[PDB]
RNA sequence: ACCUCUGCUUCUGCU
RNA sequence: AGUAGUAACAAGAGG
């Protein structure tokens, strides 16, 4: 799941710059990227990534951290991927991120989408690749017969004694006690 | 170059396999360990080793960049710089006339921000450049230990508050995922970061001094005046064993510390008056000499807006306008109508606590307003009848309601308490049981909300309801609270009679004197009364200090006024203050044990003793009752706890030391005056002697009345003693 | 904090601390290649 | 304050002789023991640990 | 006067005065009696109703939050790994190095207790590995010479 | 001989 | 010898 999603967000930035002059690229090989990929980074990493552009942009900072930010849009990006529907999901999504200006996009295994408010910032050539993608997954996980697996997906503090330790604790009391867990119901 | 000579160090260190090793394979966390790797010693006799090493030529560590930023020798032919590196760094060892050197010809940087960086330690210097100079005076005064404020100009910050604040400040992009709620944290960290833009003095230095100046520090401190920080700051200077130096520091007082001193002072001038023949005089005249940090007391009284009891009687005295309420938990409490009345009992807290604690009981109806909220609160005793509440937002609204409930005083708050809250600090002081209650439950007042339960509400829809969630809800709410939306701040003429009591224009009493606080407060601000009704040296201990130093320097004249001309010695203005520290229940009586114990002594002749007659002497002052009781000791209220003086012999408040020849008192000598029956210590008997079971069992003080003129017995007078005493033949009236 | 290995946390940081300064205008557009060069050499370095 | 005047009052200035040495590790975890109960086993062990350790301690 | 056993794991002789008979003369004594103790504490419980729970309760927080480098904050340390004193944090990272050469890494979390975890589960291992300096030498610990270092305190005259 | 290094570092604890 | 004082120093280590 998570190998796949990070792929996903790898793929919806790789060979996308911007130009001296502050336009849209794509390029294989003086640019700069267009998007700063979040995802992926260790959390504590990420956070300062965040606040380094939200203190450029002086916007707001999200509540939640973001898989993408866009140096053209201005945006944060939201990314899910599902073996379920595109739409009983990305209801769940913008919901949990409801009230913070954070475009969400949505893609399945099928190879459809489903932007916010169907405004695509990336073209349909890069969109491709990833639906693409996504199939392909769909196809080698299903021959091998982990497809069927795959779509369907606070404990208490432990702390006791090993062998050497728990023999110690047993040597340790009273004298008229044979063992730790007799002594302490004592 | 913003970055790159970084990552060209970088790159260099990732080329060497060994640091390569070490930095893919140190965590973040990790590194909090290794950055203390170490063969080298904490030295544990600096003095010592200091001492050793500035004998040697080359005992600075400096860093290796030190070899490009001076020269090798100075004018004088002296080494400067060698190329040894120190043990376990890059460092070069260096003599001491580098530093020199560099003081008189290195480079000069500009140094614009330091007073703003080091202002914490530069606002200490401006405070005493301005400062004003008294009189020194000589006395003995007991300092007492307690916890004081040792850095003004603080923020009142905690100190994950300052941490938030100072990581905005100076380290903003590392601020991690959350953010700043507080708008007294938001405007700081402007001010701060507006103060301190282009600054090039180390960020740890910065990060240090923020953390010292914003968060309030405290210390435990003998101190006897004034506990503001400016005036702790000085407490070298200003007191001494034997002294005071009057001073006044530079700059503004805090708004709250002015305040804190005036109900101090005030409760202070309402408790002297009150033991005064004509206490509204009295109080006037205190009122008219006094002054705080040199500001009178009655511009204050004129132009502060503290609601308080005491602050309030002054004001009526005065003919100023008042409010007639009182503060608690930042909201201010006008009573509209019913009374109630300060009782004390016990009381288990939910915390599973005993704790005596005064409590109002009665009815009462309170129009309540603060600065974003405001409410209506009928009261009985620890009952919450009912409270209609509003304000700016929900947030504002639950504050006072949490207040309010806490104010009730009611057992599902009480039993409420969970965790750790206690009512007597580390060092064993008693705290304020309210306050205690309302810094609780406005951490957390989870338990109290669920504890309280909830109320079905009517159709009379206006008359809103809140949930134990903290939620708007229609249908139902808690108990007694609700919801809805010209002259509460407005000040009346009140009059005030002979003996305090403070009434309206209609005539009914708002305020009477037994009202006051009792607490014996320590003022943040200098009190002068500059008055001949107080003592020159302020304070309860001193009172009773200030009271036996004056008998007893003035003991030749007092001695024969007590022989000639008692009456007049009892009713000597002296001796009021005194009084206020005798429960109030207990002066007549104390009184009338005195002066008659007084009497027997000059009736049985060869029986005088200096010591026991300025023992008691202060506990003569008040018309006299006679009774049956024997005392074997008086209580004295200091800070809120008894003291018993014990009328026969030495006690750890009042001791006679043989061998300095000194009375002691709290500590502190008050200097010296300079047959075994006994006269002064048994109403109606005499001491003989020690004991004798010929005359039968030791019998306890309180089974003597069942004897009879001349006949005798054996007691158990205190301390241990026990004793042959005589009922007298003839008694003593007085 | 962190799980995160103090080379990962530097190249992360040296990279969008880059971005800023060029978008602010702190650095030229030159020096900022360098820096995302210098640390893609960084990140192949570390795979022997 | 809780004394009646009648009662005499001493005071030991008191000190111990060789407190270290007569303290005992088998004591400390009866301590412990004690002083945990209720709490949950995990933390309530893993107090013990200093205890039991030093019951069984040598001295270079 | 009290009990000798001798210790299953380390071979030690070691003495047991508890419960042992009571004192019969003013001498100093070692022989306390758990009832007593017991008594004593259980009196100081019902003295101060909630203490200990509360007291508990800040220090499972506390078992919670604390961090490894906690222990850092000693001064010299007796450091089993070269049998020899070292700072603190010195001492600390010797230890961890070795566990984690030797298999014990739960500490690798940054929480305390994680380390704790390690330091019971380090005396399972049949040798312990540590390296001396002759150049470089892997010497192999025996189980019982580990745990005879683990229980080690140091000593050294009070100046 | 003479050379080199070292001057708290095999030894300074605990709340 | 002297310092010291329940055990040390009166140079150590290495070449
Ligand atoms: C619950 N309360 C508390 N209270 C008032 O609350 C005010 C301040 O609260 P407090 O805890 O008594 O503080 P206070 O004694 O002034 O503080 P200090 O320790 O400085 O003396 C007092 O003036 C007191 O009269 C009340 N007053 C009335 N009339 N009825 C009540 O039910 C209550
Ligand atoms: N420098 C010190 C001094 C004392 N203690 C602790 O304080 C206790 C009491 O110290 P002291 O009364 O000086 O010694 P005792 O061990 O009681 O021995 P004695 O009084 O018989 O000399 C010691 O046992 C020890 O736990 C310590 O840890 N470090
Ligand atoms: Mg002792």
């Amino acid at each position: 799941a998570i190998s796949t999603h990070m792929e996903v967000c790898f793929m919806y930035s790789d060979f996308h710059f911007i130009d001296l002059e502050g336009n849209t690229i794509v390029k294989e090989n003086m640019l700069k990227h267009r998007f700063e990929i979040i995802e992926g980074q260790e959390r504590n990493i990420a956070w300062t990534i965040v606040n380094s552009i939200c203190n450029m942009t002086e916007n707001s900072k999200p509540r939640f951290l973001p898989d993408l930010y866009d140096y053209k849009t201005n945006k944060f990006i939201e990314i899910g991927v599902t073996r379920r529907k595109v739409e009983d999901y990305y209801y769940e999504k913008a919901s949990k991120l409801k009230g913070e200006n954070v475009y969400i996009h949505i893609f399945s295994f099928d190879g459809e989408e489903m932007a916010t408010d169907d405004e695509y910032i990336l073209d349909e050539e890069s969109r491709a690749r990833i639906k693409t993608r996504l199939f392909v997954l769909r196809q080698e996980l299903a021959t091998a017969g982990l497809w069927d697996s795959f779509r369907q997906s606070t404990l208490e503090e432990e702390f006791s004694y090993p062998p050497t330790f728990q023999r110690l604790a047993n040597q340790s009391l009273p004298p008229s006690f044979k063992d730790y867990h007799q002594f302490k119901a004592y | 170059g913003s970055g790159m000579e970084r990552i060209k160090e970088l790159m260099e260190m990732v080329k060497n396999s060994r640091m390569r090793e070490i930095l893919t394979t140190t965590s973040v966390d990790h590194m909090a360990v290794i950055k203390k790797y170490t063969s080298g010693r904490q030295e544990k006799n600096p003095a010592l080793r200091m001492k050793w090493m500035m004998a040697m030529k080359y005992p600075i560590s400096a860093s290796s960049r030190i070899r490009e930023m001076i020269p090798e020798k100075d004018e004088d032919g002296n080494t400067l710089w060698t190329n040894t590196k120190d043990a376990g760094s890059n460092r070069v060892l260096v003599s001491p006339n580098a530093v020199t050197w560099w003081n008189r010809a290195g480079p000069v940087s500009d140094v614009v921000h330091y007073p703003r960086v080091y202002k914490m330690y530069f606002d200490r210097l401006e405070r005493l450049t301005h400062g004003t100079f008294g009189p020194v005076k000589f006395y003995n005064q007991v300092k007492v230990r307690k916890r004081v404020d040792i850095n003004p100009g603080h923020k009142d910050l905690t100190s994950r508050e300052a941490q938030e604040v100072i990581m905005e400040v100076v380290f903003p992009n590392e601020v991690g995922a959350r953010t700043l709620s507080s708008d007294a944290q938001l405007t700081i960290t402007k001010e701060k970061k507006e103060e301190l833009k282009n600054c090039k003095i180390s960020p740890i230095m910065v990060a240090y001094m923020l953390e010292r100046e914003l968060v309030r520090r405290t210390r435990f401190l003998p101190i006897a005046g004034a506990t503001s920080s400016t005036y702790v700051e000085v407490l070298h200077l200003t007191q001494g064993t034997c002294w005071e130096q009057q001073y006044t520091p530079g700059g503004e007082a805090e708004n709250d510390d002015l305040d804190q001193t005036l109900i101090i002072a005030s409760r202070n001038i309402v408790r002297r008056s009150i033991v005064a023949i004509d206490p509204l005089a009295s109080l006037l005249s205190m009122c008219h000499t006094t002054s705080i940090s040199s500001e009178p007391l009655v511009e204050i009284l004129r132009s502060n807006p503290t609601d308080e009891q005491a602050v309030n009687i002054c004001k009526a005295a005065l003919g100023i306008r008042i409010n007639n309420s009182f503060s608690f938990g930042g909201y201010n409490f006008k009573r509209v109508k019913g009374s109630s009345q300060r009782t004390e009992k016990a009381v288990l807290t939910g915390n599973l606590q005993t704790l005596t604690m005064t409590i109002f009981e009665g009815y009462e109806e309170f129009n309540v307003s603060g600065k974003r909220a405001s409410a209506v609160l009928k009261k009985g005793a620890q009952r919450l009848i009912q409270a209609i509440i509003g304000g700016r937002t929900l947030e504002d609204i639950l504050n006072l309601m949490i207040t309010l409930m806490v104010f009730s005083q009611e057992e599902k708050m009480l039993k409420a308490v969970r965790g750790d809250l206690n009512f007597v600090n580390r060092a064993n002081q008693r705290l304020n049981p309210m306050y205690q209650l309302l810094r609780h439950f406005q951490k957390d007042s989870s338990t109290l909300l669920k504890n309280w339960g909830t109320e079905e509400i009517d159709p009379i829809m206006g008359i809103a309801g809140i949930m134990p969630d903290g939620t708007i809800n229609k249908t139902q709410t808690l108990m007694g609270v609700r919801l809805s939306q010209y002259s509460f701040n407005e000040r009346i003429r009140v009059n005030i009679d002979k003996y305090l009591r403070v009434r309206n224009e209609k005539g009914e009493l708002l305020i009477s004197p037994e009202e006051v606080s009792e607490a014996q407060g320590q003022e943040k601000l200098p009190i002068n009364y500059n008055s001949s009704l107080m003592w020159e040296v302020n304070g309860p201990e001193s009172i009773l200090t200030n009271t036996y130093h004056w008998i007893i320097k003035n003991w030749e004249l007092l001695k024969t006024q007590w022989m000639t001309d008692p009456t007049v010695l009892y009713n000597r203005i002296e001796f009021e203050p005194f009084q206020t520290l005798i429960p109030k229940g207990n002066r007549a009586i104390y009184s009338g044990f005195t002066r008659t114990l007084f009497q027997q002594m000059r009736d049985v002749e060869g029986t005088f003793d200096s010591i026991q007659i300025i023992k008691l002497l202060p506990f003569s002052a008040h018309p006299p009752s006679l009774g049956r009781t024997q005392f074997s000791s008086f209580t004295l209220n200091i800070r809120g706890a008894p003291l018993r003086l014990l009328i026969r012999g030495n006690s750890q408040v009042f001791n006679y030391n043989q061998m300095e020849n000194v009375i002691i008192v709290l500590g502190k000598s008050v200097g010296s005056p300079e047959s075994s029956i006994e006269s002064a210590v048994l109403r109606g008997f005499l001491i003989l002697g020690k004991a004798n079971s010929k005359y039968g069992p030791v019998l306890t003080i309180g089974e003597l009345d069942k004897l009879g003129r001349g006949e005798k017995a054996n007691v158990l007078i205190g301390q241990g003693d026990t004793v042959l005493v005589m009922k007298r033949k003839r008694d003593s009236s007085i | 904090i962190g799980m995160a290995s103090m080379l990962d946390a530097m190249l992360s940081r040296a990279r969008i601390d880059a971005r800023i300064d060029l978008e602010s205008g702190r650095i030229s557009s030159q020096d900022f290649s360098e820096i995302t060069n210098t640390c893609k050499a960084i990140e192949a370095l570390k795979r022997q | 304050a809780k004394s009646t005047d009648e009662e005499l009052s001493y005071t030991i200035t008191g000190d111990n002789t060789k407190w270290n040495e007569n303290q005992n590790p088998r004591i400390f975890l009866a301590m412990v023991l004690r002083i945990t109960a209720g709490q949950p086993e995990w933390f309530r062990d893993l107090l013990a640990v200093a205890p039991i350790m030093f019951s069984n301690k040598v001295a270079r | 006067r009290g009990i000798w056993k001798t210790n299953s794991e380390t071979g030690a002789q070691q003495l047991n005065p508890i419960d042992g008979p009571l004192p019969e003369d003013n001498e100093p004594s070692g022989y306390a009696q758990t009832d007593c103790v017991l008594e004593l504490i259980e009196g100081l419980d019902r003295s101060h109703p909630g203490l200990f729970e509360t007291a508990c309760q800040e220090t499972i927080d506390a078992i919670q939050q604390t961090r490894v480098d906690k222990l850092t904050q000693g001064r010299q340390t007796y450091d089993w790994t070269l049998n020899r004193n070292q700072p603190a944090a010195t001492a600390l990272a010797n230890t961890i190095e070795v566990f984690r050469k030797n298999g014990y890494k739960l500490n690798e979390s940054g929480r305390l207790i994680d380390f704790l975890k390690d330091v019971l589960l380090s005396f399972e291992n049949d040798s312990m590995e540590v390296t001396t300096h002759f150049g470089k030498k892997r010497v192999k610990l025996t189980k019982k010479n580990y745990l005879i270092r683990a229980l080690t305190l140091n000593t050294m005259t009070k100046d």
